[PDB]
RNA sequence: GCGAAACAGUACCGUGAGGGAAAGGUGAAAAGAACCCAGAGAUGGGAGUGAAAUAGAUUCUGAAACCAUAUGCCUACAACGUGUCAGAGCACAUUAAUGUGUGAUGGCGUGCGUUUUGAAGUAUGAGCCGGCGAGUUAUGAUAGCAAGCGUUAGUUAACCA
RNA sequence: UUCUCGCAGUCAGACAGUGGGGGAUAAGCUUCAUUGUCAAGAGGGGAAGAGCCCAGAUCAUUAAAUAAGGUCCCCAAAAUA
RNA sequence: UUGUGGUAGACGAGCGUUGUAUUGGAGUUGAAGUCAAAGCGUGAGCAUUGGUGGAUCCAAUACAAGUGAGAAUGCCGGCA
């Protein structure tokens, strides 16, 4: 019983080739280089999901910090005032407010500024 | 006009007739869900969470996100593991803001 | 899932500015110049769209260097040849070419990037009170 | 195998100083000439052993489940010789008995010739002696016609 | 000396970018009309008004 | 409406033939003949014969005007090669590869001929999607 | 599969003993393309036969590497394991799916196996593609799991039908 | 982590702290005892680093609080005296 | 409730190829092969449609293996 390989190697090879579509030259043509690039690309994608979670936080912090310095308050004290006033809002939504709703963002800063903590 | 809701663990700023995507809520398509935790509504913002402020939403679909292939590979160590993930979501649109 | 944030789609709110470096420290002036050029102080900061305002610096030769740095700190430039390392003291830089000194100081405070070229381009540094840039109607702000 | 295939038992190239890799024969397994490393051999057994009492138990349960069921009618010598040796009569018999599609098996104790002359051009049905039927022939039947003296011989065989 | 790394199919075409051909300047004969390459005798052996060679 | 002519196993190499084919693509009939008749290259008296045969079977077989023909595409595909053994020095040997080219010239009368080719590609894609939708309708029907 | 499906121990190699290949498939039927056009001709384009000529003697199907053509996007101040996460603009419309093709720009980023305490490696192996290519069989021993038979148990080997 | 049975792999180790031997209170040296890491372990700090510090990666989230370390710009984040 | 880094290694559960035995089914109104596409799975893998192709193939339960190719300065053929 001589089992002969055909359509088994080609199908699993073409899957890797399909994944590595849009690469530079031989990186999409040859199966070997395509397989290496897909594995490396998967590693990159894994690492950059974690790094995206951190980098977008940093960007929101930067935007919020800037929005506060125009009014004379700093980020380091704004978050402290937020905690003492029990207000719980993401820096993402706060930055979205300062870019989309200047009046309501200014309302939040006014309350945290001076109103009695709790 | 606008509200800050907390569905799952994320906070969404929502306007009238706005459709946003949240984590799976175990509710059939077509029902009328009432989101409870509301942070800011109009101009009155509650410190922990506003009381009696409800966000009424209608569930549109219960689809799944794009497939993600997690390929863990330890170089020169005879370890190539592969896994796939399709995270489920639910899309809902704001209908009315309860006073 | 969640709602994505707003990012400027190649929107240019860029404006022209004027500053006077009559007695400003080199580093203290350069840090704020870089912040203004990059637009980091702007409310909406999308870090791939060079949303930063232009800047013109007047009286470059009038800037100061604290301490003995005018005679003890050296600026270095090497050509691709051997021995082409040219050195200039702080005082010599403050007299011969002061505009180049401020330009280099501002450039050093920028990230290695392909947008930093345009960012350093938007810095017009002059050694005198005069400037051919009065056609841009640049607003005047101090110590920036 | 590598030794059985006709070929040169010499080294094609020298061991060293040639740009080519080390080779020891032109009929190695990884060569196109072809020396199969293990391969099938004509000495394999393929045979298995089952105990006599285990086979008796298997036959006992298969007879029990096949018997006392539908299409397990009893047959005698009269229609075994009324066939006249013509398979047309037996086709009519299967049509009348509604056993045309069934793989009916005749279990016979005296090896009647008229029944064996027929049912031989029928790839579907077949006839066997009691000492010739097995477990597989019994449960492939889907239908069977058993002779009364065959049935008497069955209780005796079981003991 | 020999290349320690294989040259891709892109560097090859970049080098060949200067291997393109140029179209030689042609003109019309003033007695028969067929095109001939400039500053050369036509197929009829008639250059200008001078019969150079016998007709083809 | 493309008329064409072919030549299998042309002795010229594809590398040395594409250099001449790029001098005639997009050119008018008379100008292409004039350019190719006075170029001092070997692959000029063979593309000329193919071009002339293509004009003949365009204005005789396919019925084209003859004053609107332009060279649509002239290419030299890779043809079958021939292997020979060149004797080298010190007892070694190398392999000489005699290269051949499959020449094909195509001329059209319509200056917008690329659009129809893209249209046919689009039609094939549309038929595939249409088949998928009819299959989906059948699946839901049952 | 015999080295040899074909005219194979042939072609070929060696003074000699000796060593030793590759290569199959038109169509139901040659009905194998009369005839016209270009060409010196082969040949090609029509015509004709045929269900099919993109089945045409280069003759079943025709994969990849490889070489060319083209719709769409990008690219000539730019430091690049060539990808990934964000991201404008451009062009389309699908196994209707928070769609697809390209990617100005920003953040991060030194391949795969082998063998080593330790390899991006100035250690090693692979030019690319496709096929082939390395834990088997026979006779016994031990152990795990399961079934048959059981307390004067259990089970046959050769051989005969 | 004790006892019995089946199947192994391992017998080239490396560095850091601590107590010593050989060396010269030299070695990224060599040989021991002990606590850890790497080998077989990614992430953050150390500008870049197998072994140092904080810790232990099931997958997705553009959510929040923190450890070592840090808050003029590159590069997230500070002010007073 | 406690967990889910991992080489050498131990254990468990599965996918895929060819053929055979039992059942059923599809196919010149187009099977295998083969190409393309914006599908489904936790993974080996599995479908749908359209083009080419011209005659075999599929599903379930068991059984037997020349049963899984990226590396051997691996062999052969082709092409850079
Ligand atoms: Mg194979
Ligand atoms: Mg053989
Ligand atoms: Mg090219
Ligand atoms: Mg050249
Ligand atoms: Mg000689
Ligand atoms: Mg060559
Ligand atoms: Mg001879
Ligand atoms: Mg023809
Ligand atoms: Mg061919
Ligand atoms: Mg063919
Ligand atoms: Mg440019
Ligand atoms: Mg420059
Ligand atoms: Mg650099
Ligand atoms: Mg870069
Ligand atoms: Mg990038
Ligand atoms: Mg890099
Ligand atoms: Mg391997
Ligand atoms: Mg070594
Ligand atoms: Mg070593
Ligand atoms: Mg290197
Ligand atoms: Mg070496
Ligand atoms: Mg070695
Ligand atoms: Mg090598
Ligand atoms: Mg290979
Ligand atoms: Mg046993
Ligand atoms: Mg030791
Ligand atoms: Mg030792
Ligand atoms: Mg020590
Ligand atoms: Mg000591
Ligand atoms: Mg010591
Ligand atoms: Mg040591
Ligand atoms: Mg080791
Ligand atoms: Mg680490
Ligand atoms: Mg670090
Ligand atoms: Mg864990
Ligand atoms: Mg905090
Ligand atoms: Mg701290
Ligand atoms: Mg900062
Ligand atoms: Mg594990
Ligand atoms: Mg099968
Ligand atoms: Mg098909
Ligand atoms: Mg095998
Ligand atoms: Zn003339």
């Amino acid at each position: 019983m001589r089992i002969k390989g055909g359509k088994q190697t080609r199908v699993r090879r073409k899957k890797w080739l399909k994944q590595a579509s849009g690469s530079f030259g031989t990186r999409h043509a040859s199966y070997k280089v395509a397989k290496q690039t897909v594995i490396q690309a998967a590693k990159y994608a894994y690492r950059d999901r974690r790094n995206k979670k951190r980098d977008f936080r940093s960007l929101w912090i930067l935007r919020l910090n800037a929005a506060l310095r125009e009014q004379g308050m700093t980020y380091s004290v704004f978050i402290n005032l937020l905690k003492k006033h029990n207000i719980e809002i993401n820096r993402k939504v706060l930055s979205e407010l300062a870019i989309k709703e200047p009046s309501k963002f200014n309302l939040i800063v006014q309350k945290v500024k001076s109103e009695q903590p709790k | 006009m606008h509200a800050i809701v907390v569905c799952g663990s994320k906070q969404y700023l929502v306007h009238e007739n706005d459709t946003f995507f949240v984590e799976k809520l175990e509710a059939p398509v077509g029902k009328e869900i009432q989101l409870d935790k509301v942070l800011m509504l109009d101009e009155k913002i509650g410190a922990p969470y506003l009381e009696k402020a409800r966000v009424v939403c209608v569930v549109e679909k219960h689809g799944l996100q794009r497939k993600v292939n997690v390929i863990k590979h330890i170089s020169q160590k005879h370890h190539l593991k592969k896994y796939g993930h399709r995270q489920p979501y639910t899309k809902l649109k704001v209908v009315r803001f309860v006073h | 899932k969640t709602s994505m944030l707003t990012k400027e789609q190649a929107n240019k709110r860029r404006q022209w500015y004027i500053v006077d470096a009559a007695g400003l420290v080199l580093g203290k002036l350069a840090v704020k110049a870089a912040d203004l050029i990059r637009g980091k102080n702007k409310v909406d900061f999308t870090p791939n769209q060079d949303c930063g305002d232009y800047l013109i610096i007047i009286n470059s030769d009038q800037v100061v260097l604290t301490g003995n740095k005018k005679e003890n700190e050296f600026w270095y430039h090497h050509s691709q040849y051997i021995g082409g390392i040219k050195k200039v003291s702080g005082r010599d830089m403050l007299k011969k070419q002061s505009d180049k000194l401020v330009y280099n100081a501002v450039k050093g405070m920028l990230p290695d990037n392909r947008l930093s070229r345009r960012w350093i381009t938007k810095v017009h540094v002059f050694k005198g009170d005069k400037h051919n840039m009065e056609a841009q109607k640049p607003t005047t702000l101090n110590w920036s | 195998t590598k030794g059985e295939v006709r070929g040169g038992g010499k080294k094609p190239y020298k061991q060293k100083h040639t740009g080519k890799a080390r080779q020891g024969s032109t009929r190695n397994p990884h060569f196109v000439g072809g020396g199969i490393v293990f391969g099938p051999k004509p000495n394999r057994n393929y045979s298995l052993k089952l105990n006599k009492k285990a086979h008796t138990a298997a036959l006992h349960t298969v007879w029990s489940e096949k018997l006392a069921s539908d299409n397990t009618h009893l047959v005698d010598q009269n229609l075994f010789n009324k066939t006249e040796g013509k398979t047309k009569v037996m086709m009519q018999f299967l049509k009348s008995a509604k056993l045309l599609d069934k793989n009916v098996l005749f279990v016979v104790n005296t090896l009647n010739t008229n029944l064996e002359q027929s049912t031989s051009n029928i790839k579907n049905v077949q006839v066997k002696h009691l000492d010739k039927v097995s477990v597989r022939d019994l449960m492939l039947a889907n239908a069977l016609l058993v002779e009364k003296e065959v049935l008497k011989a069955l209780e005796g065989k079981f003991k | 000396a020999v290349q320690q790394r294989r040259s891709s199919k892109h560097r090859r075409d970049k080098r060949r970018s200067h291997d393109a051909l140029t179209a030689q300047a042609l003109s019309v004969c003033q007695k028969c009309g067929k095109k001939k390459l400039f500053h050369r005798v036509c197929s009829c052996g008639m250059y200008g008004d001078l019969r150079v060679k016998k007709a083809y | 409406m493309i008329a064409f002519a072919k030549q299998f196993r042309v002795r010229i190499s594809p590398q040395k033939a594409r250099l001449v084919c790029q001098l005639i693509v997009g050119k008018k009939t008379a100008d292409a003949q004039n350019i190719l008749s006075n170029t001092p290259k070997k692959a000029a008296t063979l593309i000329a014969k193919l071009l002339n045969s293509a004009i003949a079977n365009a204005t005789n077989n396919h019925g084209m005007n003859g004053d609107a023909l332009y060279v649509f595409e002239c290419v030299a595909n890779q043809g079958p090669s021939m292997k020979r053994t060149i004797p080298r020095a010190k007892g070694s040997s190398n392999m000489i590869t005699k290269r051949s080219s499959n020449l094909v010239v195509k001329l059209s009368d319509n200056p917008n001929e690329r659009q129809e080719l893209i249209k046919q590609q689009k039609a094939l894609v549309k038929k595939r999607v249409e088949g998928q939708q009819k299959a989906k309708m059948a699946r839901q029907k049952a």
